[PDB]
């Protein structure tokens, strides 16, 4: 359990707790991560992981690196969590042809601190057998009464014009 | 060619299955070489009077089984004696037509009487019936003296019984309990006695003479008379007849197996149930169809003939040539078969030679019946694509009264001893009513038939009153069959009312009579004599003027349901209750719409369906003549309301339900400036439809208009759904259709690489079954259901029954409809569907035995005698046989649901998960199993919607904010919708977009399943629901080092990976964190 903390291909475990639940009985959320090997070139200092946590965007992603600055006493930024199709909406681009699942890649703004939170990562990846008690929660999102018929509701017709417009123009 | 030589095939290896062996027939005729030595040792003693016979067996064992009336010592003037008789052979073992059956048969030994011991005057006043009962309990008395001193008697029993069920020939019965053993053939001797071959004059036994003198014609009386004589002579006509044809036992072989499917048999139909006319008659008939058969004598069955012309001449004769009240069929033993065109009321086979009605035994309400299945097998004779040996004989049809009929109703019969009958029934019951149907049982039979007739009437098939409890057997040392049973001296418990109902006139509010006049006319008198302060002068519509009732119309009941409750308690009895708590309880489970007449609408009642395709007609009416810069062509909705699909119907203002707005797909005109792209594609036909909303916004102030995007298209996030709803109330989802949608489908399949292929052509089937099949499919769904308007009332039932039990978050409605639509196209071996009674029954036992895997599903489109051919159905064949290479076990291909205009088999059928599948066949076969074991009842008739969600790792209990039952239109309410149109989709289903999200990302390692409609599906609030979901088999075991493992997995070493289900429950936990009320974890 706890004696894992490096995989075999490499992957640094990112082992969380999970929030406490009304309808639940200290339960984790495990993630995996690694330094993406790629010559593009906005995917420079970026990270791919495995396994994100539930309702994870690019708040989750400034977050748990805030958390990360103030324990190691390092200082960094994140700049875009890259394809995070939760859903997969965009798992598949029906436009080009007529014409790495439940994954995602947490880009940062530079090589100074992206290799400065992969070195916290690892420096974290230990609290699951010498501190398990400081292993930092998932404060995942909760969707309420109201967002829940967001998806049900009208769309603003100010933005579907304009646009339907530009997309004949 | 091959419709006889396959259906050789089919009858040869069938008679082989029931093939009797003769090690059987062996052991049994060495006990009758036992029987006829012990009766040839039976002596004769004296001739005594009446008054004699009862002192010599009252301190005996043996009882006279003396039949109403029994005799008295005032009107006794003769005597009676016993004799050494002449027995024989008589039936289907006197003319080799026995088989293996496992419920037995009995062997018709016939003793005949003899000749000297009758009078001439024997005839008349029940004499020779007297010497039969005498004798009877007479050979009884001194075979037991014979069978006791052979010692055989430890495994051999006597009792009393009657021959054909009919109680006016006394008889014993001889059997093996469990060298002359036939205990291990299970074949019982029937010791008949009948009397000797026109001992009587044959001429004074006719049907229309009398021989209760004290005359009416005494048709049924004269029938026991007559018949006790042709024993001998019809026999022999049967036994050179089956010299002639080489085929005359064999396809009376499957007479017998088709005529025993229906409950057709040589029991008596007279007595209060479905017979009069089976094996004996059948074959009786099979002699006068080889001996001619035309209205002049003309040839209809061939002597040279097989089993395959034989068998299908015969029952087409007796559907086609009428012999209850338009003809009547003539027959010669002593000469040719020449129908005669006059009827008599009634089954009447005329015997010309021996002068008795060989079609007596059957009513008039079990003459009918058989007939209808008659032009029904005779019809699966005539199909040239399918197979219909098994669904003649081989499929049981005589297994449930919910099954074969409408409905039955349980009216118990209190009537109590026969003398009280002056105030139990209405009726006068004397002698002279008791002359010809002298039996008890038989009187009350016809007589509930018939007041059931004017009741009834057009709006049923038949009549079938049944006597339930009604046995045939009595002890030899007691006198008949006497029970204390229901609270009656009657020979039945009670008595139950059953009746095959034809949809169009079933529920018909206006009693219709015969026309008015200045004095009452002799028709006009019956029918206001049967209603009374009912029947009242009502107008037509066309200015015409009759006798009329009208009647009370319930969402739970039809109205013949008061009828058979009102014409019961004038004329049958006074203290009977008739019933129907089984079709009461099932009509519940259906929503509730909130109209006006809700509760006062039956059933048949679709007019609140059809008023919202009037709205939406107006609603198009604005669309069409509308001039843009692309005309329209095509202006149709493929939406659940116009098809009668929906769960809910359509009520206005009713934004809480799932089917609220009715898909709109439209065509505008043939264009090549369409962009060939995707998401340019519906970005161009969406601005069409914003000047169409232009024109429905500048001067059409009284439909609504807003914008929405339809995610049920994987892939494509560019459509824009068209959202008008009407002043009155009633919404309509608009998208618009070109060339262009297949035309970008089937690009993106093909120029794909072999990856990523099958989700853009699932995702084209969503294109499809939406835009390119949904009208096709759309034109049929509103067109026959015009021949079974009780499709309408099931299939939107099934449904409902389908989401209580968590079934409806996989399966599309079209293919749930077409599942339920199975049992009116194709309803064989049953009749017609026509109630939601009827409607589920026949869907709850035909999704029980529906094996995925051997046979797939092909239903014809067709209305009532379009469908596809013989090599157009084999084709459909094809498309079975070469899935199941890789999908043989239902896998990854289980529901192939195919029909003439998608004969793939897997239109709205595709991309759903097996094991749901084996759930939804495991719910049918459960739900049928306990209707026949328990019995049908309204604990076990509501349980069919009462899920127990077991086998669950997760079964997650919530409850939304706003209960919206009454806002779906379900009346346990819609009115009026907000100044913004937004706020309408506060009050909807909130589990629906929140289980959306939880197959959509948690696909790989659960699986979930919810319910759409939460409104009906939610008990009180109409907002509970429940939602079970299942691990994959895949991820149950360790899974290795990947990265497109594609689950929510934890670390269990440094080598594997394992899904915690402690995330897994969060995770679905935190996103229903306002809806988080309870989840079960295992």
């Amino acid at each position: 359990i706890e004696d894992i903390s490096a995989m075999k291909n490499g992957f640094i475990v990112v082992p969380f707790k999970l929030p406490d639940h009304k309808a639940l009985p200290a339960s984790l959320h495990f993630m995996f991560a690694k330094r993406h090997q790629s010559s593009n070139s906005n995917e420079s200092d970026c990270l791919f992981l495995v396994n994100l946590p539930l309702l994870s965007n690019i708040e989750h992603m400034k977050k748990f690196v805030g958390q990360l600055c103030g324990k190691y006493d390092t200082v960094s930024h994140v700049e875009e969590l890259l394809y995070n199709d939760e859903f997969g909406l965009h798992e598949v681009d029906l436009s080009a042809l007529t014409s790495p699942r439940n994954t995602a890649l947490l880009k940062f703004v530079d090589a100074a601190s992206i290799n400065n939170c992969w070195n916290a990562l690892k420096k974290y990846s230990n609290l699951h057998a010498k501190h398990p008690n400081e292993l930092f929660e998932w404060t995942y999102t909760t969707p309420s009464f109201t967002t829940f018929v967001n998806f049900y509701k009208p769309l603003d017709i100010d933005y579907l014009k304009e646009d339907i417009h530009t997309h004949m123009a | 060619l091959f419709k006889s030589n396959i259906f050789k095939l089919q009858i040869d290896e069938l008679l082989e299955q029931v093939k009797l062996k003769q090690k059987h027939v062996l052991k049994v005729e060495k006990f009758l070489h036992k029987l006829y030595d012990i009766l040839q040792e039976i002596p004769d003693w004296e001739e005594k009077s009446l008054a004699e016979v009862d002192s010599f067996f009252k301190n005996k064992i043996v009882s006279v089984p003396f039949v109403d009336p029994k005799p008295i010592p005032q009107n006794t003037n003769y005597k009676f004696n016993y004799k050494k008789p002449d027995i024989s052979l008589i039936g289907s073992f006197a003319l080799k037509a026995g088989i293996y059956q496992p419920n037995g048969s009995s062997i018709d030994t016939l003793l005949t009487m003899p000749k000297e011991l009758f009078e001439k005057k024997d005839f008349l006043n029940f004499r020779c019936l007297h010497k039969r009962s005498v004798y009877l309990a007479y050979l009884t008395h001194h075979l037991l003296i014979l069978l006791k001193k052979d010692k055989l008697d430890s495994f051999l029993q006597l009792e009393y019984s009657y021959f054909d069920n009919d109680p006016l020939l006394p008889i014993l019965r001889i059997s093996c309990s469990k060298d002359y053993n036939f205990y291990k053939t299970r074949f019982s001797i029937n010791l008949l006695i009948g009397f000797p071959y026109k001992v009587f004059e044959p001429k004074k036994l006719l049907p229309n003479r009398n021989c209760i003198r004290i005359l009416p014609a005494t048709p049924l009386y004269n029938f026991s008379v007559l018949s006790s004589s042709t024993h001998e002579n019809y026999l022999k006509y049967l036994y050179k007849t089956k010299k002639q044809t080489e085929s005359f036992v064999e396809a009376t072989v499957l007479g017998r197996l088709w005529l025993q499917q229906r409950g057709f048999s040589s029991n008596m139909s007279h007595s209060g149930s479905l017979g009069g006319f089976g094996t004996f008659e059948f074959t009786i008939l099979m002699a006068a169809l080889l001996n001619g058969g035309g209205i002049n004598s003309n040839k209809i069955l061939l002597h040279g003939f097989s089993s395959y012309q034989l068998f299908k001449g015969v029952i087409k004769y007796l559907a086609t040539m009428d012999l209850c009240h338009d003809g009547h069929l003539q027959f010669h033993s002593n000469p040719a078969s020449k129908y005669i065109d006059e009827g008599f009321q009634t089954p009447t086979l005329f015997d010309k030679s021996t002068k008795v009605n060989i079609l007596t035994k059957m009513t008039v309400s079990s003459y009918q019946i058989l007939k209808e299945y008659a032009g029904e097998t005779l019809r699966m004779l005539n199909n040239v694509v399918q197979d219909q040996f098994s669904n003649i004989f081989l499929t049981n049809i005589s297994r449930f009264d919910n099954l074969k009929y409408d409905l039955c109703y349980d009216v118990q019969l209190p009537l109590g001893k026969y003398n009280n009958l002056e105030t139990s029934l209405a009726a006068t019951f004397g002698s002279m009513e008791r002359v010809k149907f002298i039996t008890l049982e038989n009187f009350l039979a016809h007589k509930i038939t018939n007041v059931a007739r004017y009741a009834l009437g057009d709006r049923i098939k038949y009549i079938q009153i049944e006597m339930v409890g009604q046995k045939s057997d009595f002890p030899i040392t007691k006198r008949k069959v006497y029970s204390n049973t229901g609270g009656n001296h009657f020979n039945f418990d009670f008595v139950r009312v059953k009746l095959i109902v034809n949809p169009s006139e079933c529920d018909k509010l206006v009693t219709k009579g015969p026309a008015h006049s200045e004095t009452m006319s002799t028709e006009a008198a019956v029918f206001k004599n049967f209603w009374g302060i009912k029947s009242s002068l009502r107008r037509f519509k066309d200015g015409s003027i009759t006798h009329c009732c009208v009647w009370s119309t319930s969402s739970s009941e039809p109205i013949i349901s008061s009828i058979v409750n009102f014409a019961l308690q004038k004329h049958v009895s006074k203290k009977a209750q008739i019933s129907n708590e089984t079709i009461k309880k099932f009509h519940n489970f259906l929503p509730l719409p909130n109209l006006p007449s809700s509760a006062k609408t039956s059933v048949l009642n679709l007019s609140s369906f059809f008023n919202l395709k009037k709205s939406f007609d107006d609603l198009y009416k604005i669309i069409f003549q509308m001039k843009l810069p692309l005309s329209v062509k095509s202006i149709l909705p493929v939406g659940s309301a116009f098809r009668y699909t929906s769960l809910c119907q359509p009520v206005p203002f009713a934004y809480s339900d799932p089917d609220f707005f009715q898909d709109v797909i439209l065509e505008f005109e043939t264009s090549p400036k369409w962009p060939d792209e995707i998401t340019s594609l519906e970005k161009a036909k969406t601005a069409f439809l914003l000047k169409i909303q232009e024109e429905l916004s500048a001067n059409s102030s009284t439909y609504r208009s807003f914008f929405s995007r339809d995610e049920s298209i994987p892939y494509n996030l560019e459509i824009v759904t068209l959202n008008i709803l009407t002043p009155e109330g009633y919404g309509f989802k608009f998208r618009v259709l070109t060339e262009r949608d297949e035309i970008l489908y089937l690009r993106a399949i093909a120029n794909a690489r072999n990856e990523l292929k099958p989700e853009l052509e699932a995702t084209f089937l969503k294109f499809t079954a939406k835009y390119l099949a949904s009208v096709r499919h759309t034109r049929t769904l509103e067109n026959i259901s015009h021949s079974y308007q009780f499709y309408s009332p099931v299939v939107r039932l099934f449904k409902r029954w389908l989401d209580t039990h968590l079934l409806l978050g996989h399966i599309t409605d079209e293919l749930a409809e077409l599942i339920a639509i199975k049992p009116f196209v194709d309803p064989a071996p049953y009749f017609i569907p026509g109630s939601l009674e009827n409607g589920f029954l026949k869907v709850l036992k035909f999704i029980s035995q529906w094996n995925w895997k051997d046979d797939p599903l092909i239903l014809d489109l067709v209305k009532p005698e379009e469908r596809l051919t013989l090599a157009q159905y084999k084709g459909i064949q094809m498309n079975f046989t070469n899935l199941r290479n890789s999908d043989p076990n239902g896998t990854h291909l289980q529901f192939f649901v195919a029909s003439k205009n998608d004969p793939s088999g897997i239109l709205y059928s595709s991309g759903i998960p097996l094991p749901i599948a084996t759930r939804l066949t495991a719910l049918a076969k459960v739900a049928v199993n306990l209707l026949q074991t328990h019995g049908l009842n309204q604990q076990t008739i509501n349980l069919l919607f009462t899920p127990g969600l077991k086998d669950y790792d997760f079964v997650v209990d919530l409850r939304t904010p706003i209960g919206l039952k009454s806002s779906c239109g379900i009346l346990s309410a819609p009115s009026n919708f907000p100044e913004n149109l937004n706020d309408l989709s506060e009050k909807m289903d909130p589990t629906y977009q929140l289980v959306k999200y939880l197959n959509l990302k948690y696909k790989n390692s659960l699986i979930l399943s919810s319910r759409k409609y939460i409104g009906v599906n939610g008990g009180e609030k109409g907002d509970k629901n429940v939602i079970t979901g299942l691990i994959k088999p895949l991820f149950k075991g360790a899974h290795k080092f990947r990265v497109n493992l594609d689950c929510n997995v934890k670390p269990v070493d440094d080598e594997n990976v394992i899904l915690n289900k402690e995330a897994i429950f969060h995770e679905i936990a935190a996103f229903g964190n306002d809806m988080v009320i309870n989840f079960e974890t295992d």
